[PDB]
């Protein structure tokens, strides 16, 4: 998540021809099982190697062909997604939060056409260039209908944050220390964001508030179309 | 320690020589470093090369390259005077306040050419060359003076009150020798200031003027800032930025440390290099014209 | 003036041979802080692995680990200045008798590991160059040593400073005086811009450039010896390397409408409201126009870019007009090609001053 | 060529001569030395000038405008004061390390207390004659402290100011000395009154900034492919002149260290010289 921030200074800086946006598109490691390579030589091992990933076009009976793009990522293993969620806190290293067994993720850089004639179709096929070993390298290959599915997730990314920060609140609430100013301007916040809400309902609730992905990745793919 | 010896020119006139035997108080500067010195190199028919008289920047920047020296007491036999070297005692020597104001304690006296008004001229009748003594001082109002004359300068292409006293000036500037490099020195503290801050200061002053409306000190910056102000809505105003790491990066500190390096720079440049400070003893601190005094060295 | 200060140091890097006199000796810094200072300067551009696989390799390489970074005042944090020579003075006045000086050296001292910690270091020294980061803001005024003695795996030698070194008349050296000499780089041709006669006490400067190209870095610790004034130093290294200076600039760019309107807008048409267009209403909804300068900026490194020159005050002359013969010396186990001088003492202070431009 | 003599504080006999005994490194400095001197000019009670309570630039303006020089003598019944000079000799060049921050060889003498943070400067409030003594830092790491406590203030303000602060405040600035640790830094609820001179310092700063930052897109673009607009450039230029003097701070004297008095317990014996 730093070499890509730290290479978008260079998107950032197009001006000009709008026909490559880049974008962040997370792609998960699944697949990493049927590679059958070893993971520690995919992240840092034994430098020399320079690993590089390519991304070119495929056009069809017009010609020419996009001049490659010079990127690169990284890996990150054990439990990336708690260390992407979860602020860093490596210093103050505790059981904070609680979920099961997650995966690993990687960012990978994908041109996109912006213009008053945007049009869309599937007739192009994106090539990956892997610096690996050409014997079953296992790779992908995909149109472009998947790449633009014409929606997005708004509302079922609010309830994520909710109970995020309602385990943070319980948690410094938890611990008795600092003074009594935080736990009532705490309180006043909470009784601000509703009447009958806390007073006749409930403070936090935490119920059976456990971190999970069900309603999530199932729903809410076309919901704020106009 | 080291003394250099000037041979006496011929034709002495006692007019000058009783001044030179009961004063021995003199600032002078000299270019050619010689033990044994006949004519030495302070002429001004040959320092006048082409012809043309020397502009104020030539001079200064002369007296930049050139050295100091003091000049210490002078026998009948021979000349002898005291050059500055390296940070050593130099024992037996003698000052006096050239100057009709007051001198700080702890001052460092620089060298300047006469500009702030008309010094006596002593037309010496030797063959040789004439010495003429220079009327200013140091820094208090060289600070004032230096900065009036890159204005002047820098706009082509006065009154000081201090104490109920007016001072008088005379500017003179008719050659560009030195324009080519002031408008370089500028340009390039231009080039060395500008700073990724300045940015972030300037999409801030809403939260300033909102912090400052209940602070009082606002007169002091808007008594002079008549056109910050109006240049202020004039620009971006970019809202908060992305930076592409928040764990090693701090745009604050580069600023400060370019700033710093480039004040060190510019003090480096325009600070002539003089180690002189004296101590009093028993009597008070500030000297008074008519008086004499010793010579320490710290 | 002169003051006998010696350091409890037994083998950091130098070998038990014979002592010389005319050696200089710096003081290094501790990698841990320099990182640990450098690592908000970095300013992202480069791989930190590259650093820490460099700096492993360092503390690998050196004798004694459990030494460095711990205990008293024992530690690596002096050079000498015959691996400064080696490392450095190789490609300066002649370079057919330079290597072959250079191999005699390694071929004499190490003689079974020599080429493998030379490359060691120059590698380092490459990884530490390239990442951008100086080490002369570190780096100390010392004294030169000058005794000889002699022990069973033992060696403590003094350092002495300026004054009265050659008339205190010490009777400990192979004359009634004592030996003052240079290696052959420490003086380079300035007549072509300083034709004018040197009249005047010359004075010793130390100068150590800095280049900024493609993936390639180098140092070059030069000697200069000029009259010039120290403000006047900056300036004449620039006249100089004016065929580079230019190179380094262009290559130092790593890591748009003009408001021509001023000058009609300033006295007539003048919205100024500041204060009362702020202060009044909330300003949530008015910010419409304004301006945008038609792009997108975020940092302008120019600071670090530009530094390419330093001069610091380092050794004087008791008396001017410094003669210098050109002779053989046979000492050691080899004969090397070496200048002798005289009138020429050590001492001042390391103040950076640098000028870039 | 003259003795310098002090008058010896009465009816506090037992505990001056505790402290005296235990700092016997202090260094005392006088702006005009004279035959006799007493206590009630170069303490505190005597900075206070232009009709305002001496601060941090007044102090460090007095500290710049003063000489140096240093004592050495601990008597329980006699207290007297020496020549300091290049003529005169001065035998037995004893001092003591005050401070117990480590230093290291080769050093450069400045004057800068630590009152923006962790000053611990112990005095005696009841007389009121008080003598602060400054530590000594490096040019190097007193540039380095300067840079981060300006900082300091520029973000705590920036916070305080935006209603929205950054969550990055300190990053990784941990300053050590060959595998050492600092601790410093270690409070951010005390508040201290040395604060209302520093803000003008930095808004000044930030002003210059701007003004210097603005006149190279006003003046030409050369690198982009009834108001006489004079007065706000002189004044920039005045202020630039008058703070080229303020920020000269070169070292006067010279630290000479024999071996190492830190090495295993800083505060031992250290060598020292006058060049």
């Amino acid at each position: 998540m730093e070499a890509h921030l730290a290479n978008e200074t260079k998107h950032a800086l197009w001006h000009n021809d709008h026909t490559k946006g880049l974008l962040h598109v997370v792609i998960p490691n699944a697949g990493l099982i049927a590679a059958g390579i070893d993971p520690a030589l995919l992240i840092l091992k034994k430098p020399g190697q320079r690993f590089k990933v390519e991304v070119q076009t495929r056009y069809h009976a017009t010609g020419q062909c996009e001049p490659w793009c010079q990127v690169f990522a990284a890996y990150i293993p054990d439990n990336a997604l708690t260390n992407l969620l979860i602020p860093k806190t490596e210093p103050f290293v505790s059981h904070v939060f609680s979920a099961t067994h997650n995966s690993g993720g990687l960012i990978l850089s994908l041109p996109v056409y912006l213009s008053p004639g945007l049009f869309f179709d599937a007739f192009n096929v994106v090539a990956i260039r892997i610096n690996t070993g050409n014997r079953k390298h296992r790779d992908i290959c995909i149109m472009y209908a998947e790449l633009i599915p014409n929606g997005t997730r708004y509302f079922a990314d609010g309830q994520r944050v909710l109970l995020l920060c309602k385990q943070l609140i319980a948690y410094i609430r938890c611990t008795p220390r600092l003074a009594s100013s935080i736990k009532i301007y705490a309180e006043h916040m909470v009784a601000a964001m509703g009447e009958s809400h806390t007073s006749n309902g409930d403070n936090i609730g935490p119920v059976s508030s456990i971190i999970d992905l069900d309603r999530q990745l199932t729903s809410g793919g076309i919901d704020d179309s106009p | 320690p080291f003394e250099i010896e000037v041979l006496l020119p011929g034709e002495l006139s006692p007019a000058e020589t009783s001044a030179l035997q009961k004063c021995e108080g003199k600032i002078i500067t000299f270019s050619t470093l010689r033990h044994r010195a006949s004519l030495v190199d302070i002429a001004l028919s040959s320092y006048y090369i082409n012809g043309a008289p020397p502009d104020t920047l030539s001079l200064l920047e002369a007296y930049r390259m050139r050295f100091a020296a003091v000049i210490t007491r002078v026998i009948p036999g021979k000349l002898l005077a005291h050059a500055i070297g390296v940070g050593t005692p130099t024992p037996g020597l003698f000052i006096q306040n050239t100057s009709p104001v007051d001198l700080c304690n702890g001052d460092y006296i620089c060298l300047l050419p006469p500009v702030f008004g008309s010094a006596d001229s002593i037309r010496l009748d030797s063959v040789g060359l004439e010495i003429v003594f220079p009327l200013t001082i140091p820094q208090t109002l060289m600070r004032e003076i230096i900065a009036k004359v890159v204005a002047r300068a820098v706009e082509r292409t006065d009154v000081i009150c201090y104490n109920g006293r007016r001072y008088e000036l005379e500017t003179n500037l008719q050659h560009r020798d030195g324009s080519d490099a002031a408008i370089r020195t500028l340009v390039l503290n231009l080039m060395f200031s500008i700073n990724e801050g300045c940015l972030l200061l300037l999409a801030l002053i809403p939260t300033l003027l909102v912090q400052g409306a209940h602070d009082g000190y606002v007169n002091l910056l808007i008594q002079t800032a008549n056109c910050v102000r109006e240049t202020g809505q004039l620009i971006n105003i970019p809202p908060m930025p992305r930076i592409q790491d928040g764990h090693r990066r701090f745009p604050i500190y580069e600023t400060i440390s370019s700033w710093i390096s480039t004040s060190s720079r510019l003090g480096d440049t325009l600070g002539t290099r003089a180690i002189l400070r004296v101590c009093v003893f028993d009597g008070p601190s500030t000297v008074h014209p008519g008086d004499r005094t010793a010579v320490i060295q710290v | 003036t002169t003051q006998l200060i010696q350091q409890v140091s037994l083998t950091d890097f130098f070998r038990p041979d014979i002592e010389h006199a005319g050696s200089i000796v710096l003081i290094l810094r501790h990698p841990s802080d320099m990182i640990g200072e450098a690592n908000t300067l970095t300013q992202a551009g480069r791989d930190p692995d590259v650093l820490l696989e460099g700096l492993r390799n360092l503390f690998n390489a050196c004798t004694a680990p459990w030494t460095v970074g711990e205990g008293g005042g024992l530690r690596a944090y002096v050079t000498s200045l015959s691996f400064i020579a080696a490392c450095r003075a190789e490609e300066y006045t002649d370079k057919q008798a330079a290597d072959a000086n250079r191999t005699a050296i390694v071929s004499a001292y190490g003689c079974s590991r020599m080429e493998t910690r030379l490359i060691r270091f120059s590698e380092c020294l490459r990884a530490m160059v390239q990442c951008h980061v100086f080490p002369h803001r570190f780096i100390s005024f010392f004294g030169s040593l000058l005794e000889y003695t002699i022990q069973d795996n033992l060696c403590n030698i003094t350092a002495v400073a300026k004054g009265p070194q050659e008339a205190a008349r010490t009777d400990k050296t192979s004359t009634r005086r004592v030996t003052a000499n240079i290696p052959a780089c420490v003086f380079w041709d300035v007549d072509k811009d300083l034709h004018l006669s040197a009249d005047g006490l010359k004075h010793v400067f130390l100068v150590f450039v800095y280049t900024q190209r493609r993936q390639r870095e180098g140092v070059r610790l030069h000697l200069a010896l000029s009259q010039l004034n120290e403000q006047c130093f900056g300036r004449g290294i620039g006249f100089l390397l004016g065929r580079i200076r230019a190179e380094n600039a262009a290559w130092g760019t790593e890591g748009t409408r003009a408001l021509p309107l001023v000058q009609l807008s300033n006295d007539p048409t003048s919205p100024r409201c500041s204060i009362g267009e702020i202060t009044g209403v909330n300003w949530n909804l008015a910010r419409q126009r304004l301006y945008q300068w038609t792009g997108d900026f975020r940092g302008l490194p120019t600071q670090l870019s530009c530094m390419y020159a330093a001069y610091t005050l380092i050794g004087t002359i008791p008396s001017e007009s410094v003669r210098y013969t050109r002779r053989m010396e046979r000492f050691g186990g080899y004969n090397v090609p070496t200048i002798w001088l005289e009138g020429v003492v050590w001492g001042g202070t390391n103040t950076w001053n640098e000028c870039y431009y």
